[PDB]
């Protein structure tokens, strides 16, 4: 599962 | 039609175990491209927040003012063949500053039982392959930034100076503004007659400091790393004095490491002093 | 590394079943490419080859500035503009000027000539073909550290823009339109020959008459810290700057940017701005696409 | 079978 932490 | 790039990146760190990264820190890689976009990873050791886990990260450090990207981490085993891998199902838009990953990559229980051999000599190599894609409806040459060479020579040459810099007798042109801007000692002293006394730096290290002022490098940095982040500590230089705490770690060794501790408490070095606490106990 | 072009396509052959072409005789189409220096066509045999019951479809590459790394795929469209009887490549095939790959037998005749199938509707004969053109890169990276040690990044440019945007322990001024700026003759010198002639050849003052105000800032601020944030908003005017200043790698930025806008509307205006100064890369960019699109 | 006419 694709995230982003910005 | 389309064009498609396709690339990899390896990084592999050394002596994962003893990473004492906690929940939230990370740890960023060397910057990357395809061979005029420069990426980068950025792993969490403990995960990002679920800390029971690596976050493992693919970070648009660099571009001309968007990318559409698919992404795939893996780590590399002793005979170098992918293992654990995710991948995205698609590709995620990137913009300088912009990062996309896993959140859970792995569970480090699993990379910590070496039943499964993810760290042969405790080395994680992790390893992201790239796929850029564009719309046909890249080919033009641009130079690299050439800001410090330039600046370099304004210092190598004493073009324009402004202000002298005696050390130990030995007198030195610069420039104020630079200085001050580069120096939150230096801009104190030209905040309150051009003439600056220096006597607690020897020539040779000052040089050197000051080819970081102009520069952001030093190039004789390993042959002097003691006295110099001594002299970054006085001149408030935190980058070179955290440069000079990576040689000085690099060195450590049962012969020098009470040395070097000594050192690091006396010039704040925080990231120098538990290295070699560490390196000590390890030692004891 | 590996970079790969795709492009695709259509060939409608009017009236196919007319066509008099006789087993051997062989129709190629226009030219086509993916700018590019390569040029392709699709060659087919109605009746084979050696053989005749069967279609001959292939790829061949026209010109090219003497080798090519290539798959590529067939196919046929329906009415609705579907793939159907693709046949494609396993792996790319190399390709030199007046080489060509493809399928002896690509369909039967028969199926094709059969309405059950509809493959050619108005007896029109619809062949799509897919290539994609292969080459190797050579990936670049940095090295990495092998100590617990984190280094923040450098700095030089945001603490020296510090400089310039906050006006602080400046010696000279620039007259721009008027309005006068802050600055410092010891960078403009290092960065700039032609300040560096200035201040060379009271001399605190420098007048500035071929510049707006506006692209003067962004013009020093790449002086000052390597970078043109808003480049993408006066790519034309700051070439001009870039180039009556000296200041090469600038003006190589902004012919990338006004590269990467050339369309068959502005072609024309942006070479002759490429023309004046001098800009080779855009200059050539320009005149390709120019012709491409002839 | 991919094949070319020379």
């Amino acid at each position: 599962e694709v995230t982003s932490t910005t | 039609g389309s064009k498609v790039v396709k690339f990899s990146y390896m990084w592999t760190i050394n002596n994962f175990s003893f990473c004492r990264e906690e929940m939230g820190e990370v740890i960023k890689s060397s910057t990357f491209s395809s061979g005029k976009l420069k990426w980068c990873l950025r792993v969490n050791p403990k995960g990002l927040d679920s800390k029971d886990y690596l976050s493992l990260y693919l970070l648009l450090v660099s571009c001309p003012k968007e990318v559409r990207a698919k992404f795939k981490f893996s780590i590399l085993n002793a005979k170098g063949e992918e293992t654990k891998a995710m991948e995205s199902q698609r590709a995620y838009r990137f913009v300088q500053g912009k990062d996309w990953g896993f959140k859970k990559f792995i569970r480090r229980g699993f990379l910590l039982d070496e039943a499964n051999g993810l760290l042969p000599d405790d080395k994680l190599t992790l390893f992201c392959e790239v796929s850029v894609v564009q719309d046909s409806v890249n080919m033009v040459k641009v130079p690299e930034c050439r800001l410090a060479d330039e600046l370099g020579g304004l210092w190598e040459n004493s073009r324009f100076t402004d202000c002298c810099l005696c050390v130990a007798g030995q007198e030195f042109q610069a420039h104020k503004a630079i200085l001050a801007a580069r120096s939150p000692v230096f801009s104190a002293m030209f905040e309150h007659k051009n003439r600056v006394e220096i006597n607690d730096v020897e020539p040779e290290v000052f040089k050197e400091m000051m080819c970081f002022i102009y520069t952001g490098k030093a190039p004789n940095l390993d042959k002097m790393a003691d006295d110099l982040l001594a002299a970054a500590d006085k001149y408030a230089l935190e980058r070179l004095k955290v440069m000079c705490e990576d040689a000085l770690c690099s060195n450590l060794s049962v012969e020098n490491a009470a040395e070097i501790l000594i050192l690091a408490d006396l010039h704040s070095a925080d990231q120098l002093k538990t290295q070699a606490v560490d390196f000590i106990n390890y030692h004891a």
